[PDB]
C-alpha cells in the first residue's frame, strides 16, 4: 500500500481478495488527487459555491446563560444537503469521476449520506444505488423521498436489525460484484483502508474552519471540541486539525441508547470489545463467541455496531476522549437547542450538544471554551421526536 | 496431508475432487450430521463447512438463510467443533476445510484457533475475510497446527498475487468462478485456463473452483479446464432448504445430486 | 410621516385609525435603527454568524447543457431556516426589541415565513403566535412541526379559502387588538407603509451579494434575474440593488395556477385590478363588484390574491416585467432541479426556475447570463409532489 | 342634516341617541328590511348599516357570519343600495350611516360611490379602513354629494387627531371604546371622558360611542360620560343568528332588546 492501513492496531483491510484491486485503485486514485491542483481546485470551487462552505460558527449565548461556559456551534446542518455528509461525498464522486466509474453503491441510516450521494450522483452524472434498513426507512421517512426526487434507487433492507448494519452488509456484497464499473461510497470513517483516511482528509475542512473562526471570535483556540461518533467522520473531520493541538480536548459523543446497562446502545469504543468486520480491525459490539451484535440508538445515524479505527487509536494513546449520551439526554437537548437558539439539530448532533450542556451544568463555574460539530439539520427527525412527545 | 493423499490418489484414478459445502448445524445438529454422511457416502471427496456466522459478507440468500437455520437451532461455534469431531471419528481420512469469517478466528485468539482446529482434526482453514494482505498472523498459526491456510486465486488476479497465493497457501487453492457472493444462481462465465496454468506453473496446492457451480456440466468443465476440482455450496444448501419438511426426501434428493455431480469430475 | 408611503399611485396606509400609530412607531423605529451603527453591526453578525450568510451563487452547467444560456442561482435555500424568510424576520425581531415589544404576531402560509418568526423569537426572547390556514397546515405540515418544536403557537384558520389570505385577515384582526405588546411580523413586501419598504431594506442583501458575486464570476452584470412573487420580498431583494442598473432586467413570476384562463390563479399583477386591501392600494384579484376572490396556487407561498406596491410601480414604469407560470411548468422545474443539479427547490422558487427555463428553451442560441433567486428549499414541498406524482 | 335634526331634538328631550348596527341582507333581503323596521319602531334614533364585505377586518366573529348569511342569501352591494331607497322611502327622516371597506367605495370609483349613497339618501359613510392620513378623496367626495364622512377617535388618539377629526368629520364623531375588532363579548373598561370633552372644545360633530356595546348599563355610562349616543352591533346581530329557525321570535327578542338599549339612553 502507498499509505499506512493501520492507526496502531486498528485498521487494515479486511475484505474478500476480490476487492483488492478495488481498495489499492482507490488509495493510488487519491494519493494522485491530493498532489493535484486542478482536483483540489474542483473540490475547493463545489465546497464552496454549490455546497456553502465555509459554515458559519454559531455563539450560543441562551444556553449558557448564568455559566462560565462559552459555546459555539460549528453550522454543518447549514451545508447543502443538511449536513456534514456532503463535504466528503463530493470529493469521493469527483474520485470515482477519475477513476472512470459511472455508478455509485451507497448506504445510509439517518438518510444524510444517501441523500448526500444522489445529490452528487446527480450533479456529477453518476448513477446511483443506496442502501437502507426498513427501520430507517420509517423512522427517516423524509430522506427516503429527497433520495428517490433526485434520482437515486432506493433499496430497503429487511434482514437483521434492519438498521444501518444491515445496510452496509448489502451494500458490501454488491460492490464485491460490481466494482468495475462501480464506486463504493462508503459513508464514514471506518471500513478498509483507505476509507478511513480518505474521509477524514475530505471532512477535514470542519476543524480547519472551527480553527480559523474560533481564532478569530476569541483570540485562542477551543478548551474541548465535542461530536458525536457514529462511524467517526463529522468528529474526525472536526479533530483532525486539533491533534496537534495538545491544549484541545477531543471529545467524541456514543450513543447510550436506552442505557449501556440495557445492552441496547451503539458504544463499542467504550463498551466493546476489538473485532474484525466491515473490513476492519476495531472495536465492535459482539457476543462472546464473536457474533457481531445489534446496537440501538433513538438515531439512525449512530445506531452502528462499530466504530472508525482511528477514534479507537486516539483513545488508546489518550489523546481523545469518548464518552456517552442516552436517547433520553439526547432528546433534551434537541428540544433545548429548538426553544432558546431557534436551531433544529439532527437526534445525531443532539449526542454531541447533550454532552456539552453536561459538561457545563456540572460545573457551572468552570470557565470552558467549548465547540460543538453541529453535524446535522433535525428536519428529517421532526416525526420521530413528535411521536415520542405523548407519553 | 489428507488433501495430499486424496489429490495423489485422485491422480492415480484421473479424475478430480467433488467438495460439496454445507453450513454445520443446518437445520439442526443432528441432521446436519446425517446429510453429511449422505454426502461423503454418495462421492464427496473432500468436504468445506461453514461455521455459522452473524455476518457473512461474501454469502448471497441462500447460505444466509443456511446461517439463520442454524442460529434458529441455536447452534454455537463450542457446537460446530463438536460436530466436526464426531465426523473425523467417522472418517478418518476425507479432508476437512472450514470455511471461516475473521472474527470467529480471532475472537479468542488466532493461534488458539487453530490449535483448536487440529485438536479436531480440520485440515484446511479459509478464512473469507483476510486478504492476502492481512494473512500473516493467521497462516503463521495455522502452520504452527499444521492446518493448510487457503488462499483465493480471483479472476481479476494479477502474476504478483499468483507467486504469492503459490507459496503462502497449502492443501489446496481457491480458484474463484466470478466476482460476487455465493450463489448458484449465478454462474461464472468466463474462461479460467491461463490462471489455472500458472499456478502449476509457481507450485501452487491444487486448485478446486468455487462460486455459481450448481450442475454436473459445471464439473465437468472445470475439470476440463485443469483444475484440480470443484466446490458446490449454495446447490447443496437449496436441497436442504426446500425439503424442511422432508428430512428422509431431503437425503434422497441430496444424494442423487452429489452423485450425479461426483460422476463429472470422472 | 417620514418616508414616502407610495410607488406611485400603489401603496399608502389602507388600515383602521387605531393602528396608525403602531405603524408610526414602527416607521420611526426603523428610520432610528437605519442610522444605528450598532443595530446594523447586531444585523449584520446574525445574518453572517447565525442565517449563515453570504450565500452562494451556483452555476447550473447540466442544466443549460446545450444553449447559449448561463445560469446561476442565487442559494436562499441554504439560509438558516431554509428560504430567504429569515433575512427580514431577523431585522424586524430586532425592530420588535427596540420598540420594547415582547410578543410577535405572525401569518405564514408555505410555513417558511413562520419557522422563520418561530426561530428568531426562539433566539432574541420573544413569545411568537402564528396564524396558518388550514389548508396550508396540511399540504406544508413539515414546517408545521418545526414552528411548534421552536416554542411558538400555531393558530390554524378554517374561514375563507383556508389559506393565506385568511391567515392574514386573522393576524390582522389580533394586531388591532394587541399592538402595544405585540409586533406584527409582516412577511412579504406588501401591507401598510411601513412594511413595503422596511422589508426590502432587510432583504436588499439578496441583490448586493448577487451583484458582488456575478462581477466577481463574469466580470458583468446579468442580462436578467428572475424572482418568484408571492407579495414580493424575494424577488424585491433580488431586484433592489439592480434598479439603477437600467441594462439588467427584472422579472418578476406570479403563479399561473391551474392556467390564468381557469381563474385560478394567483397573478393580480397582470391578471387583476387595482384595488384597496390589506391595507393597501395595490392590484388584486377581484369581482366585478369589488369583492376580493380567492386565489390558487400548487404552492402555498404563492397563494395570495395581492402583491407589493412597489412590483405594481415598477411594472407600470415599464422598469420590471412579469410573466406567470403554472402549476405544471413548476413540478417540471422542480424534477428537473432536483434530477440534474441535485438540489431541491421550493415549489414557490420552481416558478422563478420554470420561467428561466423557458427563456432558454425557446431561444436556445440566444447568449443570456440569468440569474434566478431559489428564494428556499423543497423539503416542505415532498410530501406534496409525491401525491402528484400519481396520476 | 338629518343628523342635525336628531341630535338637536335629542337635545330637547334631554337625551341620548341609540345607534343598532344591523348587516344588508342578513339574513336575506325580505328578513334584514323586516329586522330594520322593528329596529326603528322599537326605538331607533338612527342607523348604522353594513354592506356585505368579502374582507370585513374590523369584525369579529358575530358580524363576519352576518356578511356570510348575505352572501349566501346572494346579496350584492346593487342590491344594498336597492334596499337602502326601500329604507329611505319608509323612514325620511331617521339618520343612515353606512359602514364601508374602502374596496366598496373605491370600486366603481369613489366619486360615484358618494353620487349614489345621496341619491338613495344615504346621510354618512364611514370607510373603516381609511385613516385621516388617507382621508382626502374620501372627504372631497363626501362634501361634494352633501354625505357626512364619519371620523373616528380611537382612545389612544392625541391632540394633533383630536384636531383633524373635528374639522375634518361631519355628522357624528366615532368614538372607539377599546382596540380590537367588533364584538360583543369583549367590553371596553378605559375611561373616555377626555376625549368626549376636548371633541367639544375643537366642536367636533356629536359622539356615538361604539365597539362592545352589548346593555343598557353601557348606553347609560356612554351618555352619562358626555357621549351623544351609543352604537351596538354584534348585540343585535347575535339575536338574528340565535333565531334563523324563529323569524317572528326573532323579531320579538330583537324588539325587547331595542326598547331596552334605547330606555338607557334617557
Ligand atoms: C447528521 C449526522 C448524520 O447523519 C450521521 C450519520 N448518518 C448516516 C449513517 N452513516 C452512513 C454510513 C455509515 C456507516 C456507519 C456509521 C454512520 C454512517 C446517514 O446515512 O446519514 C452522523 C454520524 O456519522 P459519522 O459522522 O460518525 O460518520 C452524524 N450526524
Ligand atoms: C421559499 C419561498 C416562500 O416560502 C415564499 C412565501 N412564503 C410564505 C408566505 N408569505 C408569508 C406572509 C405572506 C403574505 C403574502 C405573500 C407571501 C407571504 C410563508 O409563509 O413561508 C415565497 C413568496 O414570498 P415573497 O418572497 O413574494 O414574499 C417565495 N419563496
Ligand atoms: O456454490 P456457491 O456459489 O454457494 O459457492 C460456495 C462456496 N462456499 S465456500 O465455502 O467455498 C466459500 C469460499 C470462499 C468464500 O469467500 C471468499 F472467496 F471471499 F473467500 C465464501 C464461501
Ligand atoms: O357592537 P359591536 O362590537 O359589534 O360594534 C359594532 C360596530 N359596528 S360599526 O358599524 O359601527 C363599525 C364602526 C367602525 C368599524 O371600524 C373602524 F373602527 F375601524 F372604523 C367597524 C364597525
Ligand atoms: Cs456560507
Ligand atoms: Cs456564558
Ligand atoms: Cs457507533
Ligand atoms: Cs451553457
Ligand atoms: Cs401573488
Amino acid at each position: 500500500t502507498l499509505l499506512n492501513p493501520y492507526f496502531g492496531e486498528f485498521g487494515g483491510m479486511y475484505v474478500p481478495q476480490i476487492l483488492m484491486p478495488a481498495l489499492n485503485q482507490l488509495e493510488e486514485a487519491f494519493v494522485s488527487a491530493q498532489k493535484d491542483p486542478e482536483f483540489q481546485a474542483q473540490f475547493a470551487d463545489l465546497l464552496k459555491n454549490y455546497a456553502g462552505r465555509p459554515t458559519a460558527l454559531t455563539k450560543c449565548q441562551n444556553i449558557t446563560a448564568g455559566t462560565r461556559t462559552t459555546l459555539y456551534l460549528k453550522r454543518e446542518d447549514l451545508l447543502h444537503g443538511g449536513a456534514h455528509k456532503t463535504n466528503q461525498v463530493l470529493g469521493q464522486a469527483l474520485l470515482a469521476k477519475r477513476m472512470g466509474k459511472s455508478e455509485i453503491i451507497a448506504e445510509t441510516g439517518a438518510g444524510q449520506h444517501g441523500v448526500a450521494s444522489a445529490l452528487a450522483s446527480a450533479l456529477l452524472g453518476l448513477k446511483c444505488r443506496i442502501y437502507m434498513g426498513a427501520k430507517d426507512v420509517e423512522r427517516q421517512s423524509p430522506n427516503v423521498f429527497r433520495m428517490r426526487l433526485m434520482g437515486a434507487e432506493v433499496i430497503p433492507v429487511h434482514s437483521g436489525s434492519a438498521t444501518l448494519k444491515d445496510a452496509c452488509n448489502e451494500a458490501l456484497r454488491d460492490w464485491s460484484g460490481s466494482y468495475e464499473t462501480a464506486h463504493y461510497m462508503l459513508g464514514t470513517a471506518a471500513g478498509p483502508h483507505p476509507y478511513p483516511t480518505i474521509v477524514r482528509e475530505f471532512q477535514r475542512m470542519i476543524g480547519e474552519e472551527t480553527k480559523a473562526q474560533i481564532l478569530d471570535k476569541e483570540g485562542r483556540l477551543p478548551d474541548a471540541v465535542i461530536a458525536c461518533v457514529g462511524g467517526g467522520s463529522n468528529a474526525i473531520g472536526m479533530f483532525a486539525d486539533f491533534i496537534n493541538d495538545t491544549s484541545v480536548g477531543l471529545i467524541g459523543v456514543e450513543p447510550g441508547g436506552h442505557g449501556i446497562e440495557t445492552g441496547e446502545h451503539g458504544a463499542p469504543l467504550k463498551h466493546g470489545r476489538v473485532g474484525i468486520y466491515f473490513g476492519m480491525k476495531a472495536p465492535m459490539m459482539q457476543t462472546a463467541d464473536g457474533q457481531i451484535e445489534e446496537s440501538y440508538s433513538i438515531s439512525a445515524g449512530l445506531d452502528f455496531p462499530s466504530v472508525g479505527p482511528q477514534h479507537a487509536y486516539l483513545n488508546s494513546i489518550g489523546r481523545a476522549d469518548y464518552v456517552s449520551i442516552t436517547d433520553d439526554e439526547a432528546l433534551e437537548a434537541f428540544k433545548t437547542l429548538c426553544r432558546h437558539e431557534g436551531i433544529i439539530p439532527a437526534l445525531e448532533s443532539s449526542h454531541a450538544l447533550a454532552h456539552a450542556l453536561k459538561m457545563m451544568r456540572e460545573q457551572p463555574e468552570k470557565e470552558q471554551l467549548l465547540v460543538v460539530n453541529l453535524s446535522g439539520r433535525g428536519d428529517k427527525d421532526i416525526f420521530t421526536v413528535h411521536d415520542i412527545l405523548k407519553a | 496431508e489428507r488433501y495430499e493423499n486424496l489429490f495423489a490418489q485422485l491422480n492415480d484414478r484421473r479424475e478430480g475432487a467433488f467438495v460439496p459445502f454445507v453450513t454445520l448445524g443446518d437445520p439442526g445438529i443432528e441432521q446436519s450430521l446425517k446429510i453429511i454422511d449422505t454426502l461423503i457416502d454418495a462421492g464427496a471427496d473432500a468436504l468445506e463447512l461453514g461455521v455459522p456466522f452473524s455476518d457473512p459478507l461474501a454469502d448471497g440468500p441462500t447460505i444466509q438463510n443456511a446461517n439463520l437455520r442454524a442460529f434458529a437451532a441455536g447452534v454455537t461455534p463450542a457446537q460446530c467443533f463438536e460436530m466436526l469431531a464426531l465426523i473425523r471419528e467417522k472418517h478418518p481420512t476425507i479432508p476437512i476445510g472450514l470455511l471461516m469469517y475473521a472474527n470467529l478466528v480471532f475472537n479468542n485468539g488466532i493461534d488458539a484457533f487453530y490449535a483448536r482446529c487440529e485438536q479436531v482434526g480440520v485440515d484446511s482453514v479459509l478464512v473469507a475475510d483476510v486478504p492476502v494482505e492481512e494473512s500473516a498472523p493467521f497462516r503463521q498459526a495455522a502452520l504452527r497446527h499444521n492446518i493448510a491456510p487457503i488462499f483465493i486465486c480471483p479472476p481479476n488476479a494479477d502474476d504478483d498475487l499468483l507467486r504469492q497465493v503459490a507459496s503462502y497457501g497449502r492443501g489446496y487453492t481457491y480458484l474463484l468462478s466470478r466476482s460476487g457472493v455465493t450463489g448458484a444462481e449465478n454462474r461464472g462465465a468466463l474462461p479460467l485456463h491461463h490462471l489455472i496454468e500458472k499456478l502449476k506453473e509457481y507450485h501452487a496446492a491444487p486448485a478446486l473452483q468455487g462460486f455459481g457451480i450448481s450442475s454436473p456440466e459445471q464439473v465437468s468443465a472445470a475439470v476440463r479446464a485443469g483444475a484440480a476440482g470443484a466446490i458446490s455450496g449454495s446447490a447443496i444448501v437449496k436441497i436442504i432448504e426446500k425439503n424442511l419438511a422432508s428430512p428422509k426426501q431431503m437425503l434422497a434428493e441430496l444424494r442423487s445430486f452429489v452423485s450425479a455431480m461426483k460422476a463429472a469430475s470422472r
